[PDB]
């Protein structure tokens, strides 16, 4: 019936069915009450777990006038060419460290999320692709080419300021004694995905990694063939784990990363007590523009580090939470058909 | 001292025999170079415009640059062509190729098709009108042709009922001495029927087809001027060429009535008609929003560049402090650190552009072309009968409809509807009609009684007293015999019996119901032929002969006849105002009390009355002055008023007989939408061309001014505001050394008082007058004003003695409770509109009919215009078109406020999302050495505004609702709030905003606190960018859509599952681009690989997540609900209350049957008709 009348269904009339939330007050109370207590019993469960974890650090610099390791500060000629002044240090545990143990360096004053830092990669040769490797992008601008013109393996300025540091631990079993060395597993230290799916090496032509490297020299900074990284074809090229570590950013200028973990055969249990040595040695030069050198050695919980912010901000979220429930409360009682 | 007419229109007053030359034949003369002009290029037109009409504004090719032009406008499109150019310089592109166009084109595209769409609507709107076959000589006979194809110097023909196409000279007619009949309710809102007189040579030698395939005539006309009624010229038809005045034009708008056809000569055509020349001037509206915006985008521009700025200041000073000492970060170049600087500043400006996203003007278009397609969908907005569906015709303007402040609505044609239909009468004391008014039938029902009786009745009229017409036919009153017979024999009415069944062709339509009344009364009225008019009382005829007949007049207000009977008696038969006659009457009538106190209840019903009476002239008396107007009509000045001087000679002894009463029929529901509209606090004004008279019973009928209200007429007016003004500026008499104009003491605080203005009062308030040419002295030139610094005729400073009557007459009408302008020219209703929109800024609506109304509805904020009828002028102009008065209430109390509600709720939100994305960079600034890095992945900043966050906001700016339409009528004081900008004012952009950046601040600066030390499980990838970067970007996308959870407040399903689509569509995208299956086939493109998958695994990054969701949106509903509770606002108060309520049916009459403090004496006296219809004492154009 008629030529012009509208169609007449639901959407076109504005009569959808809906429904009306309408903000009561038996709905505001319960949730800033369970909220709140929630919020409470979580912080405190989080504050507690952070602090069962003990860490002990050193600060290897040698930039003052103390430090077993100062009397090879540096100045600014380069001496890594000669002897790296291979420094250590001792120290005591007169308890365990029940637990699977973790040992980490710390850099400070390192801007590894500088735009035009970090964006100085070649992820696509990287990747391993068997025709990008000779090409590598104009981004890693001043180690993209040679004095010889030859192109760059890494093609980047991360992969060319890597950290050149190593590190050995030993211990004495009876007073006296001479020290023994402990293994450190250093494998499978980064993501199952970076060293599986990231990084590949390109395949082997004639049968070796050597003879597929061709062209590329090294970054000018490192003193080895990225071929030749470690003695050991699994872990060798573009996924050694030292370097897929290293290449995996950071989000502040002060940042751990992972060196170690002491799990194996002897003692699969913390460290147990009595004395220790540290042999470490001084390569990487940080004191030019006022950096710092940190060891770390820790245990891990379900958490993970020994952050306590977040456990004391969930207190105090809950603490302001049931504060303004009863605030509310209150309010909501005075008022009423007023 | 000539004061004003009140009566007149003064179509004069208003601008700002002169070889026009039409010939009208052999069309080639009017192609002669020298007529027409010449432009630039070989493009040169006419000087004799086309028949066709024009509305559409963008034509085949000047939609690229017009269209382009209106878009940049708005400032957010010269925001994004600055960035377009900036990010094209080489030196800083951060960017690949040009692929920052597309987006802008497109964007730039979706508003140009939406705006075509509009214009292709219209410019079939206006074919319409150009094809209505009307009927042309060609060559030889008449031919059918189109409207658009006729040209100036056609000779054509119109038939009875047909529209006139263009302004034409009358030339012959079907009618005796061929005149013609036309009205003009399109025109000047007049309601009766003009008479126009042809030539006389004309009428005697054409008259038939074959005579009028020869012409030779010139006319001497003026050039187009929009005076309407004045049409000086000549003739040069042959042989001592003839004058010509208005009495022989048709106009455009005009309809023919009563005349079988008629020919004439075209004189104008197209936009050179008289009434084109009065619509001008077509402007760009825009909202009001749009100004708002513009501001916003403005004051977001100044902030990005302060901060661009500080940002690349602090960079500077990083460089060379601790950045130009670090081995790692090496470059080849040398740059100086304050150019490092300069570089940085542009990067930042890139990087935080994305406040003001693109995506702006695209949600914006989607929104408001939504809401204009529901006002037309709208089923409760249609119109059975004729059958129209309330469209909206622009889809720009549409929020503008919740901020209305003013109603200017013209009368005839938009609140009645032409219906006549007489209701009571009194005769002798007691009224006649109530319901049944009797004791026969008067317990009975209420139904219509029959009058199948007469051979006449033909049942077209209703009435319902028994008793009347029980009491006729018994004849026991010869009081009532007499009455309406009278209705039968006092008119100028014509009868034109087409076979055997009677019609009555009646110029008035005050005096057609009264012959119609008398006609199924009985008392029939048959054949007038010039001097006898017959009449066949109750059956048997009789015939009478006409002596005179005192015709009507303006100023004299009645209208008078004297016949004698076959039984050799004469008589005279009198009609008029109650108080004109009230100085006639014989003295010593009986009824005058009973009938005054009884036409006191007439005037207190909404309807007009006139009064009756009778002279018995005998048979001798007669003679003296027979002869007496005899010597006095045959004269040369004073036909006008030496015979009214004799007319006032035999107004003595006027003994009543009763009084009448006719009802207007406004149309069903005026009265509830004027007050609905005026309980939220809108102001209504009538502005009508129609007498003065009529628009009182309007005023009175639709209660705009009632009962215990003073009415103060512009003569009052003119007086109050020269007291007010002359005295007490510095002067008064005795000085004040204060005179304070600050207190409003035009009126003391007692409301309830009206404002009735004539034009030419209009005229003398607002101190405007043409001047002769007699009061100036010459042109400009040092001769006759001198060096002085031409001290008298460049010193004009009228504008200081204007501008001041002006102000002060619109804050005189600010403390009125009702104005009403009658006898207005089209130019002085936009005049009106004008000013009041130029002190007091307001916003204003328009709506009216016809084309009367055209400039009033473009110079308004709003134009409505009614359609259903079939003279469509004022709907092709407007901005919507509904086919009643009453659906206004639905086009502001829902539609309207709805939108507006809609449009505030989205712009909140828009700039919420919009800071708490793009202000983390500045934050992170602080730790990175202010190097312009971004804190989110690269796809995530691409697809943010596109996909994730764009749906949700859509749907509520559509769908979302406060309360119900089925009580948003019921509560119209919910409209205020939109009325003073309370929902989004620039005070309120500013509280978004401060929410914004303390959403960017705590979804920053939690992350950061967690992430300070390490956050490895098992993997121990110590605190990392890659999974920093997605921790910060999953916790925004989760608040920002719960929040837009808690500002719809009606959740349809599709709501809801668009919120949680885009959290899904967030997540599962992420998933998909952080994998191994993408990696191969592409490396290069997408940096975080395996990062989503291995982040996400762990419970500290998701005891993260929860945190800041939790901090950054749950003191929003503590506010929310503590400001709830304590300042419910009325909106709130509906709803909590919307359980038990009672239902409401209301809105009777307002009956006030009568007054303790009689004081009205204000006589309810209008009759539509003109002067000069005694063409009849000249000779009987019957047959
Ligand atoms: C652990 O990692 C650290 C990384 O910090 C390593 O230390 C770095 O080892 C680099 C060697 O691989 C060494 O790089 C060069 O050092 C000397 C360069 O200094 C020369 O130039 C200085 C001026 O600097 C400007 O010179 C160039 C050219 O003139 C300009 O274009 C440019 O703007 C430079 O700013 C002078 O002031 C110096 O006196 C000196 O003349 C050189 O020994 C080497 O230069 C090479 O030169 C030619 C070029 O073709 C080669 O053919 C030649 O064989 C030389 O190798 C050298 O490349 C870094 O100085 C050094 N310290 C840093 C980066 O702080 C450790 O070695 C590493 N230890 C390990 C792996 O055990
Ligand atoms: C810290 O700040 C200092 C000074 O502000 C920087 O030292 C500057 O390094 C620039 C980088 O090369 C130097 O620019 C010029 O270097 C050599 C000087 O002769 C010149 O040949 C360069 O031209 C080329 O870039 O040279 C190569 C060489 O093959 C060409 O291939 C190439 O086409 C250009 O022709 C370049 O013009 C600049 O001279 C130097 N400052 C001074 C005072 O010498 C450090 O780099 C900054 N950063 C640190 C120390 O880490
Ligand atoms: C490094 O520091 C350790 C202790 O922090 C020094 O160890 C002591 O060395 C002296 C002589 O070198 C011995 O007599 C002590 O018995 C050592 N302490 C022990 C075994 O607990 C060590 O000498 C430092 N290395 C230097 C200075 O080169
Ligand atoms: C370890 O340190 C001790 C202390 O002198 C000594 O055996 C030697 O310097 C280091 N040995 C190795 C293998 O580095
Ligand atoms: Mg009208």
């Amino acid at each position: 019936r008629g030529a012009h009348q509208p169609d007449n269904t639901a959407f076109t009339q504005q009569r959808l069915p809906a429904w009306q939330p309408l903000l009561s007050a038996s709905i505001a109370l319960p949730l800033f009450f369970c909220a709140g207590l929630a919020f409470i019993g979580l912080g405190l469960g989080l504050y507690y777990s952070s602090n069962g974890i003990k860490e002990l650090e050193y600060d290897y610099t040698g930039d003052p006038g103390t430090g077993n390791c100062s009397v090879c500060a540096a100045a600014g000629q380069g001496r890594a060419l000669p002897p790296p002044c291979s420094c250590a240090w001792y120290f005591s545990l007169p308890e365990l460290f029940q637990g699977p143990v973790y040992l980490y360096y710390e850099l400070t004053n390192f801007y590894q999320n500088n735009r035009r830092y970090g964006v100085s990669r070649d992820d696509a040769q990287l990747s391993g692709l068997p025709s990008a490797l000779r090409h590598p992008v104009n981004e890693c601008a001043p180690y993209q080419r040679s004095a010889a013109g030859l192109p760059i393996a890494p093609c980047g300025a991360i992969a060319n300021s890597l950290f050149n540091d190593s590190f050995s631990l030993w211990h004495q079993r009876q007073p006296g004694g001479p020290y023994v060395e402990v293994p450190l597993d250093r494998s499978g230290i980064a993501w199952w995905t970076d060293y599986h799916v990231k990084f590949r090496n390109p395949p082997l032509v004639n049968g070796s990694l050597a003879l597929a490297f061709q062209g590329t020299a090294p970054p000018p900074n490192w003193r080895r063939p990225v071929y030749e990284l470690s003695p050991d074809p699994n872990n060798t090229g573009f996924i050694n784990q030292d370097f897929v570590v290293w290449m995996r950013t950071a989000a502040l200028p002060t940042f751990r990363k992972l060196y170690a973990r002491i799990r194996q055969g002897n003692y699969s249990a913390g460290l147990p007590r009595g004395a220790y040595r540290v042999n470490i040695t001084y390569n990487y030069p940080v004191r030019a523009f006022g950096g710092h050198k940190l060891l770390i050695f820790s245990s891990i919980s379900w958490m993970g580090g020994k952050n306590p912010f977040l456990g004391i901000a969930y207190l105090v979220v809950g603490s302001l939470c049931i504060l303004t429930g009863f605030v509310m409360l209150v309010v909501y009682i005075r008022y009423q058909d007023q | 001292d000539s004061q004003p007419n009140d009566e007149v229109v003064p179509y004069s007053d208003d601008e700002t025999e002169c070889t026009w030359q039409v010939k009208a034949n052999d069309r080639k003369y009017h192609e002669q170079p020298h007529f027409m002009n010449t432009k630039f290029l070989c493009i040169k037109e006419s000087k004799y415009a086309n028949n066709a009409i024009k509305t559409y504004k963008y034509n085949a090719f000047t939609f690229i640059p017009m269209n382009l032009f209106e878009q940049f406008k708005r400032a957010a499109n010269l925001y994004f062509l600055a960035l377009l150019i900036l990010q094209a310089v080489p030196q800083i592109s951060t960017l690949a190729w040009y692929t920052t166009l597309v987006p802008l084109l497109v964007v730039l595209g979706v508003t140009a098709i939406k705006d075509l769409v509009d214009d292709v609507a219209r410019h079939k709107m206006d074919k319409e009108i150009n094809n209505r076959t009307c009927e042309v000589i060609k060559d030889g006979r008449f031919k059918v042709a189109k409207w658009k194809e006729i040209q100036v110097g056609d000779v054509i023909r119109l038939k009875k009922n047909d529209f006139v196409p263009a302004d034409i000279l009358l030339l012959s007619s079907s009618e005796p001495n061929s005149l013609c009949y036309v009205e003009t309710a399109e025109l000047d809102g007049e309601t009766n029927l003009k008479f126009k007189m042809s030539l006389e040579i004309t009428d005697q030698y054409l008259q038939r087809e074959d005579t009028l395939a020869t012409f030779d005539g010139f006319i001497e006309c003026e050039e187009p001027n929009n005076r309407l009624d004045k049409f000086t010229g000549t003739l040069f038809w042959r042989n001592t060429s003839f004058p010509l005045d208005a009495d022989k034009i048709l106009l455009r708008g005009c309809v023919i009535r009563n005349t079988d056809f008629c020919h004439g000569l075209v004189i104008f055509a197209g936009a050179d008609t008289k009434i084109m020349k009065n619509s001008g001037k077509t402007r760009f509206k825009r909202t009001k929003i749009d100004y708002l915006m513009n501001y916003m985008v403005y004051t977001i521009f100044v902030v990005l560049i302060l901060l661009s700025a500080g940002l690349a200041i602090g960079h500077a000073y990083w460089e060379a402090q601790v950045g130009n000492s670090s081995w790692y970060l090496y470059d080849g170049e040398d740059d100086t650190p304050s150019y490092r600087g300069f570089l940085i500043f542009w990067g930042y400006i890139i990087v935080l552009n994305t406040m003001v996203p693109i995506s702006l003007y695209v949600s914006v278009e989607v929104i408001r072309l939504g809401q204009s397609h529901f006002i037309n969908w709208d089923l409760q907005m249609y119109y059975a009968e004729k059958d129209t569906p309330a469209k909206a015709r622009t889809t720009t303007l549409n929020e503008q409809l919740g901020q209305i402040h003013y109603i200017f609505s013209d009368k005839t044609g938009t609140l009645t509807q032409n219906i006549m239909t007489f209701k009571k009468c009194c005769i002798n004391g007691q009224i006649y009609g109530d319901h049944r008014d009797a004791s026969q039938h008067n317990h009975n029902k209420i139904e219509q009684v029959d009058f199948s009786w007469n051979t006449y009745a033909d049942g077209k009229l209703a009435f319902y007293d028994h008793y009347l017409i029980e009491q006729i036919q018994s004849g026991k009153e010869p009081e009532v015999r007499q009455f309406f017979f009278l209705l039968a024999v006092c008119h100028t009415v014509m009868v034109d019996r087409t076979d055997g069944q009677l019609n009555y062709q009646a110029a008035s339509p005050d005096e057609g119901a009264l012959v119609n009344a008398a006609r199924n009364f009985g008392f029939a009225f048959l054949a007038r032929t010039q001097n006898t008019i017959t009449i066949s009382e109750l059956g048997t005829e009789r015939t009478y002969n006409v002596l005179a007949i005192l015709d009507f007049n303006s100023d004299r207000k009645r209208m008078s006849i004297i016949v004698r009977t076959p039984e050799g008696n004469i008589k005279l038969y009198c009609k008029g105002a109650d108080t004109v006659i009230y100085e006639r009457l014989h003295r010593m009538n009986p009824t005058k009390q009973e009938t005054q106190d009884a036409l006191d209840i007439f005037a207190n019903e909404t309807l007009r009355t006139l009064c009756l009476c009778y002279k018995e002239i005998e048979e001798k008396e007669f003679t003296e002055w027979n002869k007496k107007f005899m010597a006095a009509s045959v004269a040369s000045t004073n036909r006008d008023e030496a015979l009214d001087k004799v007319y006032e000679e035999i107004e003595k002894d006027l003994i009543l007989l009763g009084a009448t009463a006719i009802e207007d029929k406004l149309q069903d529901g005026v009265p509830e939408t004027i007050s609905k509209l005026a309980k939220a606090d809108i102001k209504i004004w009538v502005l009508t061309g129609d007498k003065k008279e009529t628009a009182e019973n309007i005023g009175f009928a639709c209660e705009l001014l009632t009962e215990d209200t003073t009415i103060c007429y512009g003569e009052d007016i003119n007086s109050l505001l020269h007291a007010r003004m002359e005295n007490q500026r510095n002067r008064g008499g005795v000085y004040a050394k204060f005179a304070p104009p600050v207190q409003e003491s035009f009126f003391p605080p007692g409301g309830n008082r009206a404002l009735i203005i004539t034009g030419s009062w209009l005229n003398e308030i607002l101190l405007e007058k043409k001047t002769k040419r007699n009061k100036i002295l010459k042109l400009k030139f040092p001769r006759t004003e001198e060096e002085r610094r031409m001290r008298t005729q460049s010193k004009r400073r009228l504008e200081a003695k204007k501008e001041q009557r002006q102000k002060n007459f619109v804050d005189l009408a600010c403390e009125c409770s009702a104005v009403i302008c009658c006898r207005v020219t089209p130019k002085q209703k936009a005049m009106v509109v004008d000013l009041v929109k130029r002190y007091k800024k307001a916003i204003t609506l328009a709506i009216g009919d016809g084309a009367n109304d055209v400039n009033m509805i473009k110079t308004a904020h709003i134009g409505v215009g009614i359609s259903g009828q079939e003279g469509m002028q004022a709907v092709m102009s407007s901005d919507y078109s509904f086919a009643q008065f009453r659906y206004l209430q639905r086009l502001l109390l829902v539609h309207g406020r709805w939108s507006y509600i809609r449009m505030c709720k989205f712009l909140r939100y828009f700039f919420y999302k919009n800071f708490a994305f793009t202000l983390v960079h500045f934050w992170y600034s602080f730790f990175n050495g202010y190097s312009a890095q971004t804190a989110y992945e690269d796809w995530f900043i691409t697809l943010y505004n596109v996909l994730y966050t764009s749906l949700p906001v859509l749907l509520m700016g559509l769908l979302d609702q406060d309360v119900s339409d089925k009580l948003s009528l019921r509560f119209p004081g919910l409209y205020i709030v939109g009325q003073r900008d309370l929902l989004f004012n620039y005070k309120r952009f500013f509280v978004s905003l401060l929410h914004g950046v303390l959403t960017s601040m705590i979804l920053f600066f939690i992350p950061l606190g967690a992430y300070l030390q390490t956050v490895g499980q098992d993997g121990e990838a110590p605190s990392d960018y890659q999974s920093f970067a997605v921790t910060i970007a999953s916790a925004l996308v989760i608040t920002v859509n719960f929040q837009i959870g808690l500002d719809t407040s009606y959740w349809t399903f599709v709501n809801a599952f668009s919120i949680f689509g885009s959290i899904a569509l967030y997540f599962g995208i992420m998933f998909d681009f952080h994998s191994a299956g993408i990696h191969v086939l592409f490396p290069s493109a997408f940096q975080f690989t395996g990062t989503a998958s291995n982040a996400l695994r762990q419970p500290y990054i998701w005891l993260t997540i929860i945190l800041a969701v939790a901090v950054c949106l749950l003191p929003v509903v503590a506010i929310r609900f503590l400001s709830m509770t304590i300042w419910p606002s009325e909106s709130d108060k509906i709803q909590k209350h919307r359980k038990r309520l009672k239902a409401e049916e209301q809105w009777q009459r307002r009956q006030q049957v009568f007054r303790r403090g009689v004081s009205t004496r204000r006589s309810a006296y209008a009759f539509s008709h003109q002067r000069g219809y005694a063409d009849l004492i000249s000779s009987g154009r019957s047959i």
